[PDB]
């Protein structure tokens, strides 16, 4: 994992080896099903590595981002308490992109999958709504608002 | 005013270290809280020390 994350950091920095990034991300997500696995994954500072460069991708690629979000959600589901801190950190970083994914569902299959992943991450985080509103008070509130909006959007798109 | 040793490093003391995370925590908090702050002095100073927010001319605090 040390050399791996060093590589991934380099890669996202230069924005290369997309297939490599995605495959490694999938391998990580598969390892993350395990308690000890995700435990070491955090112990690797997977956040400390990925969170910073991941801005570059938005500043396959969206597939890699989605897989990363999936790994984050699964990691929360695996070790909520000790990982909520880093989860909130990354979210505060990836907040704008999560909002964009939740909003794109109006205007596309890729928008759909991105919204689904952002929503799954938000769900995994919801189990700690206390600390969520505690640290990021604007976040949880704007989240509930837009979530009502998007549930309505889904209902309207589906009914007709 | 371990934050004191950190600042003594920042201003005067060179203070190289072993496997330390430096300027990572500054920029993160800065973008987390400082960037939105109304205090042009505080924001500009954080920008200077943390060497981020490149486009921030902070002109409200610098006019010449």
């Amino acid at each position: 994992l040390p050399i791996l994350f060093s590589a991934l950091e380099v890669s996202l920095r230069i924005k290369q080896n997309l297939h490599f990034c995605e495959a490694i991300l999938h391998f990580l997500f598969t390892l993350a099903k395990t308690h000890q696995g995700a435990a070491a994954m955090a112990g690797a500072g997977i956040t400390q590595t990925v969170c910073l460069p991941l801005l570059s991708v938005y500043q396959s690629w969206p597939g890699v981002y989605r897989l990363t979000v999936s790994l984050m959600e699964r990691l929360l589901k695996t070790l909520r308490y000790n990982f909520l801190s880093e989860a909130l950190d990354f979210v505060g970083v990836h907040q704008e992109r999560i909002l964009q994914c939740l909003s794109a569902v109006r205007t596309s299959l890729s928008c759909l999958e991105e919204a689904d992943h952002t929503v799954g991450f938000l769900l995994q985080l919801s189990n700690f709504t206390k600390e969520w509103h505690f640290h990021l008070p604007q976040l949880i509130k704007d989240v509930q608002v837009n979530l009502c909006y998007l549930c309505q959007a889904c209902t309207s798109l589906l009914h007709s | 005013q371990d934050f004191k040793n950190c600042f003594q490093e920042y201003i005067h003391n060179k203070d190289r270290r072993l496997s330390p995370t430096t300027e990572n925590k500054l920029r993160l908090h800065y973008r987390r809280a400082v960037r939105a702050s109304t205090d042009p002095y505080k924001r500009a100073v954080y920008c200077i020390i943390g060497r981020c927010d490149v486009s921030d001319n902070h002109s409200e605090v610098a006019d010449k």
